């Protein structure tokens, strides 16, 4: 048959389902998924880099006046200083002294690390799942790869199957953001071309490899002194060389609900949260008959020591009478516990024990083994510690549970006194019973 | 403090860890020392204390409910010998029983 | 695991504490003292020949 399933979209934990197909064996099958990631759209809109002022030798003009001719640079900037004055071995290098004028002159480029080490300011929108997944399949610990979507199949061995599309369309990223090289942020970059001065943001390029780059450096030509003949020129702070302090921390450390981001390509591995429909298909060669399954008698289960851990803190103790030898699978019927054994080989009148477990106080419960209902029920503790290191399967629970004696002590305190409100209604109507017949 | 999901938590260049919650300091049984409510600090503590609260309230508005009858009884027992001129109301009162029995 | 208990000031007798933690089979531990010394402290006054 056909059997559809949904998982919690959490990583670490057996789920179990049962395929019931009427005249046929129940289908105890085991999923659990190893990675879920996160793929979101390329689209880099710009590289960053670190700049480097490119500034040609002065020009003294001795008593002559010089000027610029407006050459088109990115951040292009010129002064000529009147009444210079440099000095050398010979005191001044020209003669005169009145005219005597420096042209000056610079701009901007980029440098060599922007053909290695950068930022990339990035654009991505909604993203597709792709995971990977093991099967307990009939001693068999199948795995196989889905990009999840709910528009791709894959059949392996017999088992046709569709994963996805996810329940949660939450994705960590926003529109805008900054990858360096194994780290990622985000961070509203300032749109290129729109570079604020000073901060990050400022010099930037859409390939890494173009002639032309866009700035903004707030390039200022001081005067030089008497006889320091150099460029004195306004510094230009750039975000890169003091970005390394205002990162806060990458996605790594500020993600919700747990992801872990890697780079090239940017995936968001175990973003866990939501939950996954599976739809799983399979044909009769795998399924056993009703018939020629071995039926059970003589249900006896008990639990000698259960204790409502994380781990399997609970050990069932269950003596049977089988009709043959074969596989048998064993199913847990509501959500309260957990097993930890697909099936087990069962050969007549004999005994087996399972490892279950629960959350709550004291539980009755119901288990199937090959379609053959036994109840037994179980008292449980609590650990002494308070913290482990993974999670556990059975807390998902609700609040109206069953427990100890603490509803024998609800259906105590709950006595009533409705009962003499009603010997108070027969007092009112054997005195109203004189005049009490017309309306 | 370890949150209800669960904390993780990174120490420098090592890998991290991750913690998780579990049951309590468990100061707790079930008996005629009841210990039940130390069960119910681990499913959630400071929240369903407003469920025994508002049973506490449930209770004590059924005994006063028991209250309004006790007082609409004594009115309505009152109502057949408002001040029936007889004096005398042995039938009634030795019936009855409400309050001060010696009236006749 | 962790237990308290009580043992009566006694020489030579033998007992017995259960110990249970949940979940495994609980044991009964066999213990027994021997000596209780009293080590008071000292100082000297002096001393006399
Ligand atoms: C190393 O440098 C090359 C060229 O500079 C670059 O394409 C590549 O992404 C870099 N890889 C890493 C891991 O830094
Ligand atoms: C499948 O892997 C789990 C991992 O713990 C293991 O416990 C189980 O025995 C494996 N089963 C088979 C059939 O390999």
């Amino acid at each position: 048959y056909e059997h559809v399933t949904v998982i919690p979209n959490t990583v670490g934990v057996p789920y179990k389902t049962l395929v019931n197909r009427p005249g046929y064996s129940p289908m105890v099958l085991e999923m659990e998924l190893q990675s879920v990631t996160l793929e979101p759209t390329l689209s880099l809109d710009y590289i960053t880099c670190e700049y480097k002022t490119v500034i040609p030798s002065p020009y003294v003009k001795c008593c002559g006046t010089a000027e610029c001719k407006d050459k088109s640079l990115p951040d292009y900037s010129c002064k000529v200083f009147t009444g210079v004055y440099p000095f050398m071995w010979g005191g001044a290098y020209c003669f005169c002294d009145a005219e005597n004028t420096q042209l000056s002159e610079a701009h901007v480029e980029k440098s060599e690390s922007c053909k290695t080490e950068f930022a990339s300011a990035y654009r991505a929108h909604t993203a597709s799942a792709s995971a990977k997944l093991r099967v307990l399949y009939q001693g068999n610990n199948i795995t196989v790869a889905a990009y999840a979507n709910g528009d791709h199949a894959v059949t392996v061995k017999d088992a046709k199957f569709v994963v996805g599309p996810m329940s949660s369309a939450w994705t960590p990223f926003d529109n805008k953001i900054v990858v360096y090289k194994g780290d990622v942020y985000n961070m509203d970059y300032p749109p290129f071309g729109a570079g604020r001065p000073g901060q990050f943001g400022d010099i930037q390029s859409r390939t890494p490899e173009s002639k032309d780059v866009y700035a903004n450096t707030q390039l200022v030509l001081q005067r030089p002194a008497a006889g320091t003949v150099h460029v004195p020129y306004s510094q230009a702070p750039s975000g890169f060389k003091y970005w390394l302090k205002e990162r806060g921390a990458s996605l790594q450390h500020t993600a919700p609900f747990g992801c872990q981001i890697a780079t090239n390509p940017v995936r968001a591995v175990n973003c866990a949260v939501g939950n996954i429909p599976i739809s799983i298909d399979i044909p009769d060669a795998a399924f056993t008959r009703v018939v020629d399954a071995p039926s059970v008698t003589d249900m006896s289960c008990e639990v000698p020591a259960c204790t409502h851990s994380s781990d399997f803190g609970g050990v069932a103790i269950i003596k049977y009478t089988a009709s043959k030898k074969g596989k048998c699978a064993v199913h847990s019927m509501t959500n309260a516990v957990t097993i930890r054994e697909a099936d087990v080989e069962v050969e007549g009148n004999s005994q087996l024990q399972i490892s279950f477990s629960t959350a709550l106080a004291s539980a009755e419960f119901r288990v199937q083994v090959c379609s053959t209902q036994v109840h037994c029920a179980a008292a449980c503790h609590p650990p002494k510690d308070h913290i482990v290191n993974y999670p556990a399967s059975h807390t998902t629970l609700g609040v109206q549970d069953i427990s100890t004696t603490a509803m024998s002590w609800v259906q105590k305190i709950t006595g009533g006194v409705g009962l003499i409100v009603a010997v108070a209604a027969l007092i009112l109507i054997v005195v109203l019973c004189v005049s009490f017949s017309r309306h | 403090t370890v949150p209800t999901e669960g904390l993780e938590v990174t120490w420098g260049n090592n890998e991290p860890y991750k913690y998780w919650p579990q049951m309590s300091t468990n100061g707790t049984a079930h008996g005629h020392p009841h210990e039940i409510i130390l069960y119910y600090y681990e499913l959630y503590p400071t929240m369903t204390v407003v469920i025994v609260s508002v049973a506490s309230f449930v209770l004590l508005s059924m005994v006063g409910t028991a209250v309004g009858m006790c007082v609409c009884a004594r009115r309505r027992c009152i109502t057949p010998y408002e001040l029936t001129p007889g004096a005398t109301v042995p039938f009634l009162l030795s019936l009855l029983c409400c309050v001060r029995t010696t009236k006749a």
